[PDB]
């Protein structure tokens, strides 16, 4: 059996490289310390400073396009009027029956 | 809507014309800026929708999904920056290009005034994910996982195209607005039954349903961290969005039709939560937890009540964020250990305390601890199911308990106990990983202050 | 985990499809290259079409 | 106007360039024989073009700059290691043999291209013909396996079935003890380690197979060391003989057109030297292949096409 | 051969096709088919070897039988109506025999057996010509007499072609046989819409011809005829492998790639005529074509196969001959979905 | 530590004459690398 | 190999592009004018 | 439709079937093709003469010419096939398989 | 041709069990003979006697499958007193499938036959009821 016991010419599997050994304060971003530090800074500034803070403030102070206070005021004025008239609050029928034309059965 | 689409398209020339060592910095910054731009869409009305043009519209069901899709890209870039270090510039640029194309396809998918355009983009999202899974994958089974992921999807979705073209031939329009205003009842007929099945199964396979959930563990385990993130966070929600959009035409046929699916999901959540208890893999455990959550979302959509829809939307958003965080944590462990098995590396709280805190918060938010939005969706869906039937609660009860169990199990196996004596290459956690976890977790605890922002159009 | 998820759910949809497609491909593609058999099949299908579609 | 079907259609006919002096000739000698000296004098006297024997980096001399590239980027083998350890574990022996055969094939293609495009004849050392004698000796000495010679035979058949044999083959015959003595007198420490059995197998191989097979389709001039010193008699023998038994008299204009299109486009010439048969001595893994290809790409003038390399000094790139 | 002779033969093939396309008399159509048959044979035998001779004689036998059946159909049509103009067929099974002759000419099932053999025997350029240009004339005749065809027989042979192509492509390691089975399946897709809309047939023909041209030119550029021979291309031309993988995905019918446009339209058209089951079955069967395309993509560019040592020398040389239309073909076969409505141009 | 890439054994599966070898097709051989196969003057006696 | 920018091919390419653009502009102007005249706009 | 035309079409069908049988001898394949063209010529000539289509008298000759040219091509091919094997047996062409 | 189709379809579903069984057996025999002819043309196994034995085996298997299909479906439809119900065709279809499995002697192939023939029979019944068209005419 003169076979070399090697299936093919292969590079050895390289060992993992540590970013901390060649550079303390390595931030886990890049092997180049300058690009490292600037990438850390831009990620922190454009994520925590800009998006999470300004965006949260913007979402918090969004105008009432859902019309919740509008609906509350409409209901307040409506109930104020109905109680005075003696009307029984909200009607059972969503549409007035006089303008609905039922089909006569005659069965 | 083009104010979001055009910057996403411009992300590609910017990446390809970038300096060889400035791609990550440029991509993250501009992705975060595009995410900020996406925030404008959140200010919805109680009226119809935000109809920008004939091609794209916005909705308070579409807006949270769009915001999450935009927010996911910087996180995916930061997660992928680590293991692509020994890689040529061209292939890193190709990876970033694939991520950008995936975001663009998802953004166009979520607006999609027309159903055929929605289907085209819904299936266009398939190619970048397949290439990411089968190219930058570590194990030899990534090819089989890619084949499973492709063919399950296409087998589910090919009848959907025929159903859609038939529906347009009969009705005359595939536009969402026209369909909603001109919806007419479907008679209980065999042809209508098969049309319902063709309309539903394509979105059912991607949730995925308990019967059809096999592709997901393979795809999640074999994909890189960015692939796992995008699969768990956004790609699973496409089925739920499609069901919520297409179910309007289906009634009144859904009530009779829904039983096989309701039973499959109510038993499959228990089955998958129980499977999570006996697992030797982090990624598989997270995948099965995702399957359980999406089975609950399927139940919510099939019940088809307002509370069901709000709970489904909230649960989809919360699960996306939580599962992305969990996969990121598992990948941080794997990049140090290179084994991706829970029982090997133990007692990591002693060595990495802050990362253990992140693990605790992620496991708590997966456990649906109040007042997190996870439990908001959980409780809305549970209440809707109880109104649907007072017996469902029992199953739901089991699910909750089982969920908590495996969550804390995953917290106890890897963080508590005694550290393995032999492993010595556990270096201190980097600033990048801690920033990744913080950016994953802070939006959840911010959203729990304003739940209505993610409760959908039926709020 | 093992009985249903790893075995039977796998047996039903994916494995059955793989086996059926493999068998069909093997049957169809296994032709020895003899135009004798090809043209005998051609005669058979010609006569069948003459007898069936009119 | 690069040579193609259009040139052949319009004016380009290579039959008119032949002036009975082309006469492709290959000279073969045993190790340490002065085959090169005889061939150079033949080329000078007959007015032909001499081709130095193809080495490890022969292909490097024709692409880009003539300076040879790194051993790992070109050949991935060395003759010195073969002499030191002919039974090396990494299979350098058959890798050396295969690379040398491929270089000889490229050299033969270049010589044929020059002969067809100019009409001036060429003189060659060991060509793709008679290159198998080293294979046979290496097999008999146990340096290589039987799978290696099977792969060599496959590649040699597929490649050499497409070319015209040399008009005249010239052999210089020298005794084994004499060539060993020349080996010590040479002074090369690596060459000192050649065993007498290896030379005897190689010397024996030329006589047993090469002469008989080429005598039926070529013209052979067996010469000894003394009578090979004077090239006047050699050139006289070359001129007196007339070739009418080989395939060359049967060729015509269209066959020459096909052969000239064949010898050009060296990529298709070397097409079958990389056939997908996996022998451990020559197969290379994906990671090593990727890394070595990237290193070759990072060479100064190899990233782009020859005329599109900015760092070398090519100008007007944006308008070519 | 002599380049002048090759140019003359190519022009004769094209002139026969044009004579078929422009003539209104059945005899002139048959004469054009004869001219194309006569001029095609030497093209298949440019590289002389027993394989090419066997492929050429098989092709000649099949095409001569098809021509004889075509003439018999023409003569029966003349017998039952003294007409030579190419119009409605005017008769029973005379039309059946006409359809069988045109199906054998096109290579549709059950007359598909000769396509893989002839494609494997001949070289890549001859295969390109055979699989691209040799479909124009029979499809033109079928489009002309489409209102005559019995839908049952045409649809049966189309479904058979799709099924046989899908199943037969799964078992192949040779690239030329893969292309032949792809051609069979694509012709099956083409002829299933002839009874309903010939414009869709022509659109499918254009898209398929573009994709096949791109694929064959990519295969010629990286001169490989086997899966493993193609697996060595990444070590020299990775961009070629990437373009090839994109083209293969396009040929699989994946959106948003160009190859999705025909099937989509065809399915759409078939739904207008109250037909659902056949479009469904056609899509589910084209899934098999996608599977073997995806296997080829796995072996081509998504994974890096082992290489050989001599490959290093190939790193030092560049292709002398460059194909000018290859870049355009790739773009047209990849990125023309948004221009879909342009099919109203009656292409 | 390194992404998996196909080895020689993986590559060999696609080198057969056909995919999915069977007992009947086991004896089939791949076509030659170039599509050429091995190819594998009378006498007259004018007597009186 | 060792080649200069072929000014013949460059000139032909630029001339073809400019001619095509000019012809396209002229065709568009004529089409607009002809459409206006046919529909009686101006 | 008289019986003579039916007999001619039956003859053509018999020739086509015999071509499709392939016992051996590809020369017999060419013979079957030539019998088919002969039947085509005969029946086309009978139909044209009967209806007095004067200008159609061109067509049979044309057909004959073209068909005979085809035969020549086929014969050439046969020779080369034989020139490889020495015999024109059909089963010798088993190199190409589906 | 379509003569067998007309013979089978003309008989009412809930009556004349023997006539339905005979029509189904004839259709099965024709299908088996066609399949046998295809197999013989594509693959000559060894000889004339083996070929005719193979044709007989295939034809009788298909005829038995069709006979069991017809008898079981018709009997189920008659006893259930609910005609035009695809469930009867499901039951009869995989009674035929189970008979096929018994003939081939494999439990797995028997269960697969029940699944994939009951579903097919139910689909054919649904198509007959709802008017689905396998080969639709060109409407427009
Ligand atoms: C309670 C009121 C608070 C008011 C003050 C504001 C507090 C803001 C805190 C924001 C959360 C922290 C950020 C999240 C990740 C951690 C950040 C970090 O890196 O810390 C490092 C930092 C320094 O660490 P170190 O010493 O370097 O590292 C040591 C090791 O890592 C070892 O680390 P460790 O073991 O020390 O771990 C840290 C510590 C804490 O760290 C965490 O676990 C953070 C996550 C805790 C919650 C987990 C999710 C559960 C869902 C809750 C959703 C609430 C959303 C409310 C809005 C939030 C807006 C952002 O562990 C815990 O204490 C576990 C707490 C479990 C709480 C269970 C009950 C939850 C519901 C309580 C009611 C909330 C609403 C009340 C409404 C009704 C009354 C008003 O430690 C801390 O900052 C600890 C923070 C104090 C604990 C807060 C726990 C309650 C927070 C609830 C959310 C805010 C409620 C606001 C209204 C309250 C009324
Ligand atoms: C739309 C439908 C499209 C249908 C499919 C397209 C058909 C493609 C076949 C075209 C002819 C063969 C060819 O061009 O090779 C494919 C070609 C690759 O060429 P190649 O493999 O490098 O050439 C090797 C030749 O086989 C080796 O041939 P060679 O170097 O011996 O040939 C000498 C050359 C040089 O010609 C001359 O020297 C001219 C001599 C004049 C003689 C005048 C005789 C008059 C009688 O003549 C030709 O190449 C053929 C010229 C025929 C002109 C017909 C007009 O790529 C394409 O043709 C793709 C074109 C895109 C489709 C068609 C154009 C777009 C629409
Ligand atoms: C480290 C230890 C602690 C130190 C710090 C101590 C201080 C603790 C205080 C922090 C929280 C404690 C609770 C105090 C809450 C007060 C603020 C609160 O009231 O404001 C909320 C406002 O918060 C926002 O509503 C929610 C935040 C928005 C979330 C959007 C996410 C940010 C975008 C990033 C990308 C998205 C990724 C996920 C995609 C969906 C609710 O406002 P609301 O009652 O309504 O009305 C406001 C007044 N109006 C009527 C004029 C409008
Ligand atoms: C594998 C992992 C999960 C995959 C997804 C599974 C979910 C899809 C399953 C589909 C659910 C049921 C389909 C049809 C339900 C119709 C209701 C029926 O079951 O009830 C009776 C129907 O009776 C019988 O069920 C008849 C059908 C019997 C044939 C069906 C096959 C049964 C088992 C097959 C399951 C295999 C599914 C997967 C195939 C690959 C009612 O009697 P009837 O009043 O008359 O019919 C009412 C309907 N009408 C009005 C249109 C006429
Ligand atoms: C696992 C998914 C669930 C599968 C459940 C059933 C599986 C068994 C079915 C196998 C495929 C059957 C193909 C033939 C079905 C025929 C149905 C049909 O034709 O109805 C079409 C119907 C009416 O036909 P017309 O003739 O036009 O109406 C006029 C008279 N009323 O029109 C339509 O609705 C067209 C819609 C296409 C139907 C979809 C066909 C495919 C089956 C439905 C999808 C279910 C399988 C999904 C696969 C899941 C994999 C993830
Ligand atoms: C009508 C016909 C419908 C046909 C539908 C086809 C569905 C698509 C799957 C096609 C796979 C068939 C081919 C096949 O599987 O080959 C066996 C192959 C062997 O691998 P090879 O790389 O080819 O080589 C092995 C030896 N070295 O096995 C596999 O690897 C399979 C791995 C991926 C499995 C994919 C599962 C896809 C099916 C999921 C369910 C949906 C199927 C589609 C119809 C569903 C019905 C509604
Ligand atoms: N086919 C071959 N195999 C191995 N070595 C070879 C082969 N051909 C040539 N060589 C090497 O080429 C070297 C130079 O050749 P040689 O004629 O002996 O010396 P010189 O160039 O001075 O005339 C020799 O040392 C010989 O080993």
């Amino acid at each position: 059996p003169p076979e070399p016991t090697i299936r093919l010419q292969e590079d050895p599997d390289p060992e993992d490289e540590n970013l901390y050994e060649k550079n303390p304060d390595s931030h886990g971003y890049d092997k180049d310390p300058i690009v490292d530090l600037w990438n850390m800074r831009v990620v922190f500034f454009f994520g925590f400073s800009i998006v999470l803070v300004l965006g949260s403030t913007f979402v918090a102070y969004l105008p009432d396009y859902r019309m919740q206070e509008w609906a509350r005021r409409e209901a307040e004025r409506l109930v104020k009027y109905r109680e005075a008239n003696g009307l029984p609050l909200m009607e059972s029928n969503c549409f007035d029956p006089n303008k609905i034309q039922l089909p006569e059965d005659e069965d | 809507m083009l104010k979001i689409i055009i910057p996403t398209t411009m992300l590609l020339p910017m990446t390809w014309m970038s300096k060889h060592n400035m791609i990550w910095i440029n991509a993250t910054v501009h992705s975060l800026l595009i995410s900020l731009i996406s925030l404008s869409l959140l200010n919805q009305l109680g009226e119809n929708s935000l109809n920008f043009s004939l091609t794209f519209f916005s909705d308070s069901l579409s807006a949270p999904l769009l915001v999450l899709t935009t927010w996911l890209l910087p996180l995916m870039l930061m997660a992928s920056q680590s293991h692509l270090s020994k890689e040529t510039t061209t292939r890193k640029k190709l990876y970033i290009t694939m991520l950008i194309l995936l975001q663009l396809f998802l953004i166009m998918t979520f607006t999609a005034t027309e159903l055929i355009l929605f289907y085209i983009l819904f299936e266009a999202t398939l190619v970048p994910t397949l290439i990411i899974i089968t190219r930058w994958g570590n194990q030899t089974e990534r090819l089989n996982a890619g084949l499973y992921f492709l063919f399950y999807t296409l087998a589910g979705s090919l009848p959907l195209l025929v159903a859609l073209v038939y529906i347009q031939n009969t009705t005359g329009s595939l536009n969402f607005l026209i369909i909603h205003y001109w919806s007419h009842p479907l008679s209980n007929s065999w042809s209508n039954i098969f049309m319902w099945l063709a309309c539903i199964m394509a979105f059912m396979v991607k949730m995925p349903l308990y019967g059809l959930h096999l592709w997901l563990p393979k795809a999640h385990v074999e994909a890189p961290i960015a692939g796992s993130m995008v699969l768990a966070a956004v790609l699973l929600k496409l089925g739920g969005y499609g069901m919520m959009r297409i179910t309007t035409i289906l009634n009144p046929l859904t009530n009779y039709m829904a039983y096989p699916f309701l039973m499959l999901s109510m038993w499959g959540m228990i089955m998958t939560s129980s499977i999570c208890l006996r697992q030797t893999d982090l990624k598989s455990l997270i995948a099965y937890s995702s399957v359980s959550h999406m089975a609950l979302v399927i139940v919510a959509i099939m019940i088809q009540t307002p509370w069901s829809f709000m709970g489904a939307t909230a649960l989809m958003i919360a699960h996306g964020l939580t599962s992305s965080m969990l996969f990121c944590l598992a990948n941080t462990n794997y990049e140090r250990v290179h084994s991706r098995t829970m029982i090997l590396a133990r007692g990591l709280q002693t060595l990495l305390p802050l990362m253990a805190t992140w693990w605790l918060v992620a496991s708590l938010t997966n456990l649906a601890l109040p007042p997190s939005i996870n439990l908001i969706g959980e409780l809305f869906i549970i209440t809707a199911s109880f109104s649907w039937s007072n017996i469902t609660i029992i199953l739901m009860g089991m699910n909750m308990m089982i969920t908590a169990l495996y969550s804390l199990y995953m917290l106890i196996t890897t963080q508590r106990g005694k550290y393995t004596h032999h492993i010595n290459n556990i270096k201190p956690s980097f600033t990048r990983e801690n920033a990744l976890m913080a950016l994953h977790i802070l939006p959840l605890l911010l959203l729990t202050l304003n739940p209505k922002m993610i409760l959908g159009p039926l709020y | 985990s093992s009985l249903l998820d790893l075995i039977w759910l796998e047996t039903i949809l994916p494995k059955t499809t793989s086996f059926i497609q493999m068998k069909m491909s093997i049957m169809v593609s296994n032709q020895k290259g003899l135009i004798k058999l090809y043209f005998l099949s051609f005669l058979i299908t010609i006569m069948i079409s003459m007898t069936l579609f009119n | 106007l690069q040579y193609g079907p259009l040139a052949f259609v319009l004016g380009e006919r290579t039959t008119r360039k032949l002036t009975e002096t082309s006469k492709v000739i290959t000279v073969d000698g045993n190790i340490c024989s002065g085959k090169g000296r005889l061939a150079r004098e033949i080329a000078e006297k007959l007015g032909l073009r001499h081709f130095p024997e193809a080495g490890i980096h022969y292909a490097d001399s024709t692409t880009g700059d003539g300076k040879p590239l790194d051993v790992q980027l070109s050949g991935n083998c060395s003759l010195e290691k073969f002499y030191d350890d002919p039974k090396s574990n990494d299979g350098n022996s058959y890798r050396l043999q295969s690379w040398l055969y491929a270089s000889r094939l490229l050299q033969y293609a270049d010589a044929l291209e020059h002969l067809l495009s100019t009409g001036q004849g060429v003189v060659l050392e060991r060509s793709i013909y008679s290159d198998f004698v080293f294979l046979e000796a290496m097999y008999r000495q146990g340096f290589i396996r039987k799978q290696c010679v099977e792969h060599y035979n496959e590649v040699k058949k597929v490649t050499a079935c497409e070319y015209l044999p040399p008009h005249v083959v010239v052999y210089v015959d020298v005794p084994v003890p004499e060539i060993q003595s020349r080996i010590q007198k040479k002074g090369n420490p690596h060459e000192m380690k050649i065993t007498a059995a290896y030379l005897q197998d190689i010397e024996n191989a030329y006589k047993k197979t090469f002469l008989p097979e080429m005598s039926e389709k070529c013209e052979v001039l067996q010469y000894s060391a003394r009578e090979a010193e004077d090239a006047e008699k050699v050139v006289e023998d070359i001129e007196y003989l007339k070739c009418d038994k080989g395939p060359w008299p049967d060729q015509d204009d269209r066959t020459f057109h096909r052969l000239r299109m064949l010898v050009q486009n060296k990529l298709e010439v070397l097409n079958y030297t990389t056939i997908p048969v996996y022998l451990p001595e020559i197969t290379i893994g994906a990671h090593q292949s990727d890394r070595v290809f990237q290193k070759f790409t990072e060479l100064p003038g190899r990233k782009y096409s020859p005329g599109y390399n900015e760092d070398v000094g090519d100008k007007w790139i944006w308008l070519k | 051969m002599n380049p002048i002779i090759y140019t003359t033969l190519i022009m004769t093939v094209m002139s026969g096709t044009m004579l078929v396309m422009i003539s209104s008399h059945w005899l002139l159509i048959w004469i054009g088919f004869e001219m194309n048959l006569l001029a095609m044979i030497p093209v298949l035998m440019k590289n002389f070897n027993p394989r090419a001779t066997e492929a050429a004689t098989k092709y000649f036998l099949t095409q001569a039988t098809a021509s004889m059946m075509l003439m018999m159909a023409i003569i029966i049509n003349l017998l039952y109506s003294g007409q030579w103009t190419i119009t409605k067929m005017f008769n029973p099974v005379a039309m059946t025999m006409m359809t069988m002759a045109l199906a054998m000419k096109l290579g549709l099932s059950p007359f598909h057996f000769w396509v893989p053999e002839v494609t494997q025997g001949i070289s890549l350029q001859a295969g390109l010509l055979l699989l691209t240009w040799q479909k124009l004339a029979p499809l033109s005749v079928l489009c002309q007499i489409s209102q005559s065809i019995n839908p049952n027989l045409m649809l049966t042979m189309a479904m058979l072609s799709i099924l046989i192509g899908g199943w037969g492509g799964l078992n192949q390691t040779q690239l030329r046989k893969i292309m032949a089975y792809s051609s069979i399946a694509h012709m099956g897709w083409m002829t299933a819409v002839l009874p309903y809309n010939t414009t869709m047939t022509i659109l499918n023909l254009l898209i398929y011809i573009t994709m096949t041209l791109a694929m064959f030119m990519l295969l010629i550029h990286s001169s490989a005829t086997t899966t493993l021979s193609l697996s060595h291309t990444w070590n020299k031309m990775p961009v070629i492998t990437s373009l090839m993988m994109v083209t293969l995905l396009s040929m699989g019918g994946l959106p948003p790639l160009s190859g999705f446009m025909p099937k989509w339209m065809i399915i759409q058209e078939m739904t207008k005529n109250e037909s659902i089951i056949m479009p469904t079955l056609m899509a589910m069967t084209a899934l098999l074509n996608l599977y073997f395309y995806m296997r080829l993509a796995y072996s081509s560019s998504l994974t890096m196969f082992p290489s050989t040592n001599n490959m290093k020398m190939k790193w030092q040389f560049e292709h002398t001959k460059q194909m000018k239309l290859l870049p355009t073909m790739i773009v047209l076969s990849t990125l023309v979905l948004p221009m879909t409505p342009a099919l109203s141009s009656l292409n | 530590a390194r992404q998996w890439q196909p080895d020689v054994e993986w590559a060999e599966q696609f080198g057969g004459a056909v995919m999915y070898p069977t007992k009947e097709t086991a004896h089939w051989k791949p076509p030659p690398w170039n599509d050429v196969d091995p190819p594998k003057n009378l006498t007259l006696n004018f007597g009186p | 190999p060792h080649g200069s920018p072929d000014w013949l091919k460059v000139g032909l390419t630029l001339g073809t592009s400019v001619f095509l653009w000019i012809y396209l502009i002229k065709q568009h102007k004529e089409d607009v004018l002809e459409y206006k005249r046919r529909n009686g706009l101006e | 439709m008289p019986l003579v035309y039916m007999n001619i079409i039956m003859a053509f069908a018999i020739a086509l079937a015999g071509l499709l049988m392939y016992r051996s001898h590809l020369m017999s394949s060419l013979l079957c093709l030539e019998g088919m063209m002969l039947s085509l010529f005969i029946m086309s000539t009978l139909i044209i003469l009967n209806t007095h289509f004067t200008l159609a008298n061109m067509m049979p000759i044309i057909l004959l010419v073209f068909a005979a040219c085809e035969a020549a091509l086929g014969l050439s091919l046969l020779v080369m096939v034989s020139n490889t094997y020495g015999t024109d047996y059909v089963q010798n062409l088993n190199l190409l398989q589906c | 041709a379509k003569t067998l189709l007309h013979k089978y379809s003309d008989i009412p579903e809930g009556t004349e069990c023997h006539r339905k069984a005979y029509a189904s057996t004839s259709i099965g025999g024709a299908t088996g003979l066609i399949v046998s002819a295809y197999s013989i043309a594509l693959k000559p196994p060894a000889s004339f006697l083996e070929g005719v034995a193979r044709t007989g085996r295939y034809t009788f298997t298909s005829a038995a499958i069709g006979a069991i299909f017809g008898l079981t479906s018709c009997i189920s439809a008659q006893v259930r007193e609910k005609p035009d119900d695809p469930l009867n065709y499901f039951i009869g279809g995989c009674a035929g499938g189970l008979t096929l499995g018994a003939r081939t002697r494999s439990y797995g192939i028997g269960a697969a036959a029940c699944a994939y023939m009951g579903l097919t029979a139910a689909l054919v019944k649904m198509g007959q009821l709802e008017g689905w068209q396998v080969f639709a005419e060109p409407k427009v």
